[PDB]
């Protein structure tokens, strides 16, 4: 988290916590009660949400389902959903990690390379992607939509 | 993150022998983090060493 | 290093499930000792000198036996090296305190440092009393909010 | 004819820098002095210099004494610390770190366009650790200086190894 | 400061700054107003900090303007008094950068030699910035207080 | 490198002296514009590869004997090169907007840039061409007041290099 | 090429060439005319092969000129049709060289960062390899079709 | 040693000894009764010189025993008066061994941070060394007086 | 580097000469001298940080804007970068001493000195001083003849900054 | 390392106490020993190379049997560095001879040794005797004053 | 040089040169007028050490001097000579630098790649040095037959 990385900044120096390692610390710890309601808020709506990018990236990119590509057949589009639902929990983590430390340790790294092998098209990722980033701040406020929005954008540029 | 203790002996067949000490690279324990390992090992293994041991603290 | 919200998300993530209302229980929990967590960790770093001294005073009066020639910590080398090893169990202590979880004293402290005193000859009944000298002295400054960690690095030497 | 200094009308070494031929090596017994002097000579190779007192590593220092970690491992963590970001980064361009590195991690200068593409593209896409990390798990570094000699400036003509 | 931190550890890693960064930056922006306000009120405290900082100093540490002590005299004390005025004028700096970096980088890296080579006890050098800290720190209210003693207390720490 | 803030703090320590009105003025005025660095920052940052997109493809269509055999750009190799360039540009442009200060691109970019491009034979205003395209694009995404600071910054670089 | 391969090696161990790398070199160059009159006849032939490839491309991966594909319009046809051409041009300059190393320098460092920036689909690139290859070992005799598909393999594999 | 360092040297060049080498293991083979003489002088009067020195050091910086002194009360006086001793005790072992090793590894290094963290004076404790030169030196011959002055020096030049 | 031996050997070993009386002087001349010289070396090692001292001292006395804001020796670290300077002077000049030779101040301390203090804007003149301060202190500590003997060596640094 | 003088002061240290007259007696015995130490030293490096020939050959003639295919010492190279191990053993008790201790040869030749040659396929009793024709032929030479280093050598790799 | 050796010590460790090195140094030039003598009696003695030396390798190698040997013929054996002549020389200035630096830098370093361009055979170069000392140490007195028996020892084992 935010936390550990002020730690980690502060333990590579061998010294303890300076001025803005204290200040970072402590407006994550102000933030909690609005990452808290943003996490809940994805973590609640995540089925719809999974639901409405699925249809919206199958609506863009057809040749995803049509026979021969990707994701045709139940259980290929089964899986992307399910790679969909992934990516949300890990924005889901990174809300409330208040970094994107846990969405690096568990989707990112090596998701180029996973992608490659299994020629899985990562445009149609980031079109889901986005998909699930406008459902998601239809369902949030402006404020409470930005704050999801930096670690959903993270994972679209980490992808491109 | 995590390190790796390896414990290793790495011969110099294929080169000249030498009047200095290598007793230290050629048998040796060390500590490298996970992201060295696999440079460790395939090194290790491109210089005929053998891995004598592989150990995870914790 | 894991902290505790850290902690948190790997739970749910090793069971793959999304955060329910128990998760976000535990995580307003840390967020409401997080202020008073800093402010403790706050007064040891602005401290961090005369509790190392304090606590290096406890600990060789109690044991004078260590400082004296054929003691471990005779020579001013192995008594520097005594009382930096004493300063990484307060920074590292504080470290966790700040964190809300003893995994950064596991991975930086702990891991291999008993085969590391038994390989040097430095006696471990003596550098737990040293933690438990530190822990008393840091106790009496911030109150008991750090005597967890000071207890795990205590359990962890023995 | 004797004691001269290896480049000719170039046979000069700043002070702040080790004697062109001295070696340090790290074996694990050796007296604390030496321990001492070891580190300060991988400081004064990687960084030029030795830093004000308060800048050194504490814990990768209490590392290598032990024995824990290698010279090599040692001067890798320290050519990616905060000490080389703030002395040579922040006032260099990625091409001026390319000679940078070479001199501190390998002694010696880039060669041809290629041996500067190398590095280069590793700054440039992941940054100074990457770059570093490559330059001295290669097996010039592994050959030249091993895994317990501190770097040195090379002198002598040496074809095969760069 | 806060901004050079976050765009020298970004550019040391090739990156665009993360989340977390501008996270960072956001919050030290929308404090530059308490902040400054902050630094001003020690600006015009500031015969009073130096002055009440040099008398406690100076009570509690009798053998430095005694006889043979390095601040005997009146240009010695002068000094002295000189040298605190320089550290309270850097503890403003880095009060407005978000950062110890001014400090750091202006009269810390490299201060044990200057003192020992002036002959000057840092225990003196101590004690005279945790007068200066209780003397500012009074000046201030509750949370501004805490925010510049740990400027404060960065500094002490240096200086042991 | 400098931000404004420590541009100040430097200009104030040389001359010996504690902030006056017009050094809080300054730093009020770096504080007020600091939400939109950040806004732009991370809008620049979550496009940046689309924008290298788009740029590359109009300096490539406004002069497609750069990609062509024989341009300097005519290899897959050298191609990779070119919009690498580009993404420093477009990143260091976003670094020092973000500071505030031209210093960046002093230090880390323009110093010996001119000379590796001459040696190399990369032709300069080419290279100019594509920064301008650059700015277009980003322009066309971070809105009116941030667009007219970044250009601020492209035109820094593009006449370093002309 | 080979010769330059032997030389490189050779020259890394700081020697003369020993009689196993002076045999590569007399393998390779008493195979010189078969090699140039592959050459030859693969250069003969380039547009009816890149006019046939691009025809088996187009068929089996309609997607790729169906609008919303990347080789929609005249334009990115025409582009798709050239590229495919320049590693025909590359197949024969390797073929000549007896190594893939002209194939290598050429077109495959960087070559997926440039198709990245074009948003150029790799699999859909080792289709087109696939279908040139198809195409040029049709023309050749049953000895030379294995040596020129050893060299459009490596190029599939690079672009895979 | 003087033969440990001509060793040590001979060892990192995997030669043998050198004339050179030689003839300086020979030069301290042949010092060696003048260094047990000088060695023997200071051994046997250790007491005296050890409270020669701490008497003039005490008289000429009273404010060390004075309350608030370093080492004011019993223990402390101890603690100071066993320092010295130890710093004489190191000069015999290095007057013995004909170099600074002995000196260095067991008082010195590490000596500069401990007594930093214990606050102790280093101008005192450089007072209380040059005096016990001086005492060493009123029991010594002049040449016997120089050959302990060196090891003095070094102490106080480490010190410093 | 040269001793006084070492120049006479390369003399007469480049124009291929054994030994003659004149070589036989100079080497005697060397010889007695090296009683005053290992002397005069151990003394400057004993008292050099209070050369060090009553040198920065004298030259910020006689040039208190060095160390005043906007001076080049104005933080604790242009401060410490200073003393430092002087140490390693005072060091090598003390080599050269006992070296009997000015070879080593060719090798290790001149040559690119004047640019890069030009290049850093630190004063040359002022650094001049400084090591003519350090010349009068270490003068007062040694005696007259190996005075006479230093002074050679420190007017070397100075002319060769100068 | 450490030679006799510096094994002397360290037991002094290790019981804080000045030198007495007994220690000054060791140290003045080590100095009355110091020149038929060196002159012997000298002899040693003046003719190391036949010294190790002879040494060589009769480990070879002893046993004929590591020379033959599929011995330990078959190849130029495995010959090579059999007899660069016992130049190593000639340099170090040389080393030990001049210093009058042994601690050389731990630190530098016995440190993880026997371990090195199980790992290598060294076969360790052979190297003994080539240690002990060693000893043998040096003490032909110089007589029994390096004799305690090679015993040391040996009862190390034994 | 013993003084060269001791700075460049001193320098590596970037410090003051310790007691030890400056007790070697003094030891160093307090046998200067021996070494001086000595060299002054190999100077005038070279003639006479030159034929003596080359009479006994001669006499001991025989088929050097015979048809099929190095140095057979007039010319050739005055080039040997001519060398014996350089390796005294060399001798002589080690003698007065107090150690066997300029012997290694003019004629030990790289000797053997000289010797084998040349076709010398190393083990002819080795009884010649041999013969030089024995002559050599003919025309000195015991202790002064020793300390250049040991720079010939090492000239012998450098050649070997
Ligand atoms: C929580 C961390 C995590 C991530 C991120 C993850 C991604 C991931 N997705 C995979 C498969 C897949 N992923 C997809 C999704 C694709 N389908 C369409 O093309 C879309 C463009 C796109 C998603 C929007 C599909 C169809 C597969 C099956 C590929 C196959 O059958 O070969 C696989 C291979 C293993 C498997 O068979 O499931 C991984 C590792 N796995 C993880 O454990
Ligand atoms: C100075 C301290 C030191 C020691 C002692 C030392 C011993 C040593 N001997 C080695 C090889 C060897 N050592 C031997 C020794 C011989 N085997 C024969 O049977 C004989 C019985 C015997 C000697 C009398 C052999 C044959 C090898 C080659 C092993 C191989 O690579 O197959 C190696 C492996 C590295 C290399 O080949 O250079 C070490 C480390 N190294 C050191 O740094
Ligand atoms: C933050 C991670 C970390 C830890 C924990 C750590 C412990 C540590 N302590 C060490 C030495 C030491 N540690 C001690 C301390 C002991 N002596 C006793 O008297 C005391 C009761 C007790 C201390 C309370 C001493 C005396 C030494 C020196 C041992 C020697 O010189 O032989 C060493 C060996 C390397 C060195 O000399 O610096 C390590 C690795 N190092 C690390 O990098
Ligand atoms: C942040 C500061 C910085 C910059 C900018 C920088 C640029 C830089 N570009 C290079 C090559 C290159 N740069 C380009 C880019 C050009 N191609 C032309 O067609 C275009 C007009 C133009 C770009 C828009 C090309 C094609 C090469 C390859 C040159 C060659 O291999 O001959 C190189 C040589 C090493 C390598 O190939 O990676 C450097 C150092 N380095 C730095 O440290
Ligand atoms: C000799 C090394 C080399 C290569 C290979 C190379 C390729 C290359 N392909 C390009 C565009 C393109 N390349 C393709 C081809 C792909 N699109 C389809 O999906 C196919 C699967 C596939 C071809 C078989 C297309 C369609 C474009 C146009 C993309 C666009 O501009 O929108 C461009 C941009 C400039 C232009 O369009 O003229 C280059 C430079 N350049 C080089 O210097
Ligand atoms: C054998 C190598 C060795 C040395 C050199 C050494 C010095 C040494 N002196 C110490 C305490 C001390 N040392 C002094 C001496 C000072 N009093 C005056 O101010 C003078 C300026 C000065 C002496 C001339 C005093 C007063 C203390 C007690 C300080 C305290 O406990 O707060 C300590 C801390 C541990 C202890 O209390 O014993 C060390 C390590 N220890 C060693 O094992
Ligand atoms: C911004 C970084 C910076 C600092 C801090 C700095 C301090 C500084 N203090 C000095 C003298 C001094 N400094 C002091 C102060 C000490 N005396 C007492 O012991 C007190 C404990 C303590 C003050 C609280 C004194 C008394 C002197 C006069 C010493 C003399 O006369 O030589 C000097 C020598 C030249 C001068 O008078 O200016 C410097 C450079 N210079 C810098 O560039
Ligand atoms: C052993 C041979 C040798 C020398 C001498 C040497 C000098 C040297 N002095 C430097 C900086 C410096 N040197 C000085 C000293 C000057 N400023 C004051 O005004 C004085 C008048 C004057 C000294 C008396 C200062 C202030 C700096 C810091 C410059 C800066 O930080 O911009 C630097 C730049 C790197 C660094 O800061 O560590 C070098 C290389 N280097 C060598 O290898
Ligand atoms: C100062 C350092 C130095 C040395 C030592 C040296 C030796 C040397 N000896 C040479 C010729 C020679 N040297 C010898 C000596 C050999 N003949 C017998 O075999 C003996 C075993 C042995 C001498 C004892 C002979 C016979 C030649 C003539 C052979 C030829 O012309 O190739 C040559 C070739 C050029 C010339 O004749 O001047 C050199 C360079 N050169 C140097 O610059």
């Amino acid at each position: 988290s935010a936390i550990t990385k002020a730690i980690l900044n502060a333990d590579a120096e061998a010294r303890y916590l300076s001025p803005g390692e204290i200040d970072v610390v402590r407006g994550y710890l102000a933030s909690g009660e609005r990452r808290v309601r943003v996490a809940r808020v994805l973590s609640d709506n995540a089925l719809r949400i999974v639901r409405g990018a699925g249809d919206t990236m199958f609506q863009k990119r057809p040749d995803l389902v049509a026979p021969g590509g990707n994701a045709y057949g139940e259980v290929r589009t089964a899986k992307c959903l399910r790679d969909l639902d992934y990516f949300l929990r890990l924005v889901t983590y990174g809300v409330l990690a208040g970094d994107t430390s846990p969405i690096d340790e568990i989707g990112l790294i090596g998701i180029k390379e996973t992608y490659s092998l299994l020629e899985v098209p990562v445009p149609g990722v980031i079109d889901g992607i986005k998909a699930a980033k406008q459902q998601a701040a239809a369902l949030l406020s402006s404020e409470d939509a930005a704050e999801a929005s930096f670690y959903f954008d993270y994972v679209i540029s980490a992808m491109s | 993150a995590r390190t790796i203790s390896i414990t290793a002996c790495v011969p110099r067949r294929t080169k000249s022998v030498g009047a200095s000490r290598e007793i230290q690279n050629v048998y040796f324990t060390k500590r490298i983090s996970f992201d060295q390992f696999t440079p460790e090992y395939q090194r290790i293994h491109r210089q005929g060493g053998t891995i004598l041991n592989v150990q995870c603290m914790g | 290093m894991l902290d505790a919200v850290t902690k948190i998300i790997n739970r749910t993530d090793a069971e793959g499930r999304y955060f329910a209302s128990k998760d976000f229980d535990e995580v307003t929990r840390f967020f409401a000792t997080g202020e008073a967590r800093l402010r403790a960790a706050s007064t040891i770093s602005a401290n961090a000198a005369s509790i190392l001294r304090e606590s290096a005073a406890a600990l060789f009066t109690e044991q004078p036996d260590l400082l004296r020639p054929g003691g471990n910590a005779y020579t001013s080398r192995r008594y520097a090296a005594c009382v930096r090893d004493m300063e990484y169990f307060l920074r590292y202590a504080t470290y966790a305190l700040v964190a809300g979880d003893t995994s950064v004293i596991d991975e930086r402290v702990l891991n291999g440092l008993k085969e590391t005193y038994m390989s040097l000859g430095v006696p471990i009944p003596s550098t737990v009393a040293g933690v438990t000298a530190m822990k008393g002295v840091v106790a009496s400054m911030i109150g008991s909010e750090a005597n967890v960690y000071f207890d795990h690095i205590a359990k962890g030497l023995s | 004819s004797v004691g001269d200094l290896p480049g000719g009308l170039w046979g000069v070494r700043p002070g702040f820098q080790s004697p062109p031929k001295q070696r340090y090596r790290w074996t694990l017994k050796q007296s604390k002095a030496e321990k001492e002097a070891l580190l300060e000579a991988i400081y004064r190779q990687v960084l030029e210099r030795v830093l004000p007192e308060g800048s050194r590593l504490n814990e990768e220092e209490s590392r290598l004494n032990n024995g824990d970690i290698t010279v090599r491992e040692f001067v890798r963590r320290l050519a990616s610390s905060d000490l080389y970001v703030q002395s040579f980064l922040v006032r260099y361009p990625n091409t001026k770190l390319v000679e940078k590195l070479y001199k501190h991690l390998l002694g010696r200068a880039p060669s041809n366009q290629k041996e500067i593409i190398k590095y280069h593209d590793l700054l440039a896409r992941k940054g100074l650790k990457a770059a570093v990390d490559a330059m001295v798990t290669t097996e010039e570094y592994t050959e030249i200086f091993g895994d317990d000699t501190v770097p040195f400036a090379r002198y002598t003509t040496d074809p095969a190894h760069g | 400061s806060v901004v050079t931190k976050a765009i020298v550890s970004a550019d040391a890693e090739a990156r665009y700054l993360s989340p977390g960064e501008l996270d960072r930056i956001r919050g030290f922006v929308s404090s530059g107003e308490r902040r400054l306000r902050v630094a001003q009120t020690l600006t015009e405290s500031r015969e009073r900090i130096i002055k009440q900082a040099g008398d406690q100093l100076f009570q509690k540490r009798p053998d430095l303007v005694s006889p043979g002590g390095n601040a005997y005299g009146a240009e010695r004390t002068a000094s002295c008094l000189r040298d605190l005025d320089y550290y309270l004028r850097l503890v403003t700096f880095g009060i407005v950068a978000g950062d110890v970096t001014p400090i750091e980088e202006i009269g810390v890296i490299g201060v044990k030699e200057m003192y020992r080579n002036l002959e000057v006890p840092l225990p003196g050098m101590v004690e005279a910035v945790k007068a200066m800290k209780s003397v500012a720190t009074g000046l201030l209210s509750g949370d501004d207080s805490a925010e510049v003693g740990y400027y404060f207390d960065y500094l002490a720490g240096a200086l042991a | 490198m400098q931000d404004a803030i420590t541009s100040v703090i430097n200009t104030y320590d040389v001359q010996g002296k504690y902030f006056d009105t017009s050094a809080f003025d300054k730093l009020k005025a770096y504080y007020a514009t600091g939400e939109l660095r950040v806004r732009a920052a991370g809008t620049i940052s979550a496009n940046a590869a689309t924008i290298i997109k788009e740029a590359s493809a109009k300096l490539f269509s406004n002069q497609p004997d750069l990609v062509r055999p024989g341009g300097n750009a005519y290899t897959t190799r050298r191609y990779a090169a070119c919009v690498r360039d580009m993404d420093y540009f477009l990143r260091y442009a976003t670094y020092a907007m973000l500071a505030g200060d031209t210093s960046i691109l002093d230090e880390r970019v323009l110093n010996g840039l001119k000379e590796t491009y001459n040696s190399l034979g990369v032709p300069i205003s080419s290279t100019v061409q594509g920064i301008q395209a650059m700015k277009e694009v980003t322009g066309s995404l971070v809105g009116s007041g941030a667009a007219k600071e970044m250009g601020v910054y492209f035109d820094y670089l593009s006449s370093g290099l002309s």
